């Protein structure tokens, strides 16, 4: 069985490369972040442009949403995160901290934190309702390149161009795990799976891996895509059928089935490398987007 | 313009 994913829309307004795209976890919205220091919403189902929320003063690498779909927050090479509330626009917290670019940014489940990554070589922790760091954790010797909470929060991954994907104890700050494979190339991308068992990790080495943690071994890889420079998104798609996506630096969308590993679907219309993608969480709706050269995101739908 | 997009 294989998805049918078509292209249903496609979302201009960015100015500069897109950086990510999130899409809101009540399914209503898309977030997209953007190198031209702006965040914008958009319909999920239509396409259609919502708002822009600005303040940031340089480039944002990333954006993510809080579980009730209330609030956002973004990383930026200003070496600051913002905390916005989505339906004023209002920035409600800025974070500041990190000595180095922010690169990525998440909430946990139960939104009452912030895990973020740097180009300053750490992982921070903050306190939402007060915009405090709460944790510096001296992850790695490279710039982080992702960071996520597991299901219930309890545990925070962080990958990095290192080459190391580690497991942090929230609370204690103790790293538990030093996750890497047979080659060290630096790791792009890293975050639990959906049922918190397994860890999608991204290696500038053209590969994608699915890793347990508990056994801390390689289970399944990922390959046929070109991502060997640029900190290229994945995800899970669970509304269908059960695959793996990622962008590629060959401008195509490439949809993996989990379990065989077989790509099942390329998707095509892009005009420069596809940085990032998010996959709807009750639709089978896949959204991308791409870099300087096409400055689009594309809403594509599947009869999976 | 940003970290990510420069790669």
């Amino acid at each position: 069985v294989k998805p049918n994913y078509a292209l249903k829309f496609t979302l201009a307004g960015h100015t500069k490369a897109v950086s990510s795209v999130k899409f809101s976890p009540n399914g209503e919205w898309l977030a997209s972040s953007s190198a031209d220091k702006l965040i914008k919403i958009w319909g999920a189902y239509d396409g259609k442009f919502e708002k822009t929320i600005s303040g940031h003063k340089l480039g944002i690498s990333d954006v993510a949403w809080s579980s009730d779909s209330n609030l956002l927050v973004s990383a930026s090479d200003d070496k600051t995160l913002k905390i916005w509330d989505v339906s004023s626009g209002k920035c409600l917290k800025t974070l500041k901290g990190h000595s180095n670019y922010v690169f990525c940014c998440n909430f946990n489940p139960q939104s009452n934190l912030i895990v973020s990554g740097s180009f300053d070589e750490s992982v921070r922790i903050w306190d939402v309702k007060t915009g405090k760091c709460l944790k510096t954790l001296p992850a790695h010797s490279d710039p982080v390149s992702a960071v996520h909470f597991n299901r219930d929060g309890s545990l925070i991954v962080s990958s990095s161009y290192d080459g190391l994907c580690r497991i942090w104890d929230t609370a204690s700050g103790q790293c538990l795990k030093t996750l890497i494979d047979d080659d060290n190339p630096p790791v792009s991308f890293v975050k639990f799976s959906p049922n918190g068992k397994y860890i999608l990790a991204a290696t500038l080495d053209n590969t994608l891996k699915l890793w347990d943690y508990s056994k801390g071994k390689c289970l399944k890889t990922y390959t046929g895509h070109k991502n060997e420079k640029y900190c290229i998104f994945a995800n899970f798609s669970v509304t269908g059928g059960k695959w793996i996506v990622s962008g590629s630096e060959d401008n195509l969308v490439y949809i993996w089935n989990l379990q065989t590993k077989e790509i099942v679907q390329k998707l095509q219309g892009h005009t420069d490398v596809v940085i990032s993608t998010a996959c709807h969480p009750t639709e089978n709706i896949i959204a991308s987007a791409a870099l300087e050269n096409d400055k689009t995101i594309k809403l594509w739908k599947s009869d999976c | 313009g940003c970290a990510r997009s420069e790669g």
